[PDB]
């Protein structure tokens, strides 16, 4: 019942993100979907890419859009009765258990290389655009 | 000499062998029609190949991944517990 509730008021954030009165409440609400969000995927197992939801969207784009607001002015049936005593566990794998990090780290900057440095990339292009285009220094 | 007796082997001269040209006639028909036949050949293969997949070039990872499957994050759970003897 936890997932419905939030996602739930992940949705009804997000339908008043479009139709808001003014930027600033539209900022705010745009602040609690990635929240729920977050939340959301922490529910999912994926407490990495939870917290990175926190320090990007809402902790840096979130930012930067407020303060551009601010100036310029088939399902499986719900029937479980015999199915919570059909798990089977396979222990040998537990030990020794990589958490969402270490494996993420693992093969990101080894195997699959070439997409970080064009991420990189893009990056470069983002700061390099950022200057050219905004820079009065008047 | 005179002006005819001279023009006259300039003209024959100027003209042609025809068996050459009746002979080179008959084979520009004869190879016209292989090669003919030979397009409308290749015209007929289809865009994918019968193989596709078979080719050597198109697996690129039955060759790769045994290789790989020896590094951590690709093993199955019971290949380190029986490694150690």
């Amino acid at each position: 019942m936890i997932l419905s509730v939030l996602s739930s008021l992940a949705l009804v954030s997000g339908l008043m993100v479009v139709r808001a009165k003014n930027p600033v409440h539209s900022v705010l609400f745009f602040i609690l979907v990635f929240c729920d969000t977050s939340g959301l995927l922490l529910l999912l197992g994926l407490d990495f890419f939870a917290m990175i939801f926190l320090v990007v969207y809402i902790g840096a784009i979130a930012v930067l859009f407020l303060f551009v607001v601010m100036m310029f002015h088939i399902p499986l049936l719900p029937t479980q009765r015999n199915t919570t005593s059909l798990r089977y566990t396979v222990y040998a794998g537990k030990v020794r258990s990589w958490t969402n990090l270490e494996t993420l780290g693992n093969l990101l900057y080894t195997y699959y290389f070439v997409w970080f440095l064009v991420s990189s990339l893009i990056l470069l292009v983002a700061m390099i655009g950022a200057i050219v285009l905004t820079m009065h220094r008047t | 000499g005179f002006i005819m007796e001279f023009a006259e082997n300039l003209v024959l001269r100027l003209m042609e062998n025809p068996e050459e040209r009746d002979r080179k006639a008959r084979e520009h028909i004869y190879e016209m029609h292989e090669r003919c036949k030979k397009i409308k050949e290749m015209w007929a293969l289809p865009i994918r190949p019968y193989g596709f997949w078979t080719f050597e070039r198109h697996n690129a990872q039955l060759r790769w991944d045994p290789q790989i499957s020896q590094v951590a994050g690709r093993r199955d759970p019971y290949d380190d517990l029986l490694e150690d003897n």
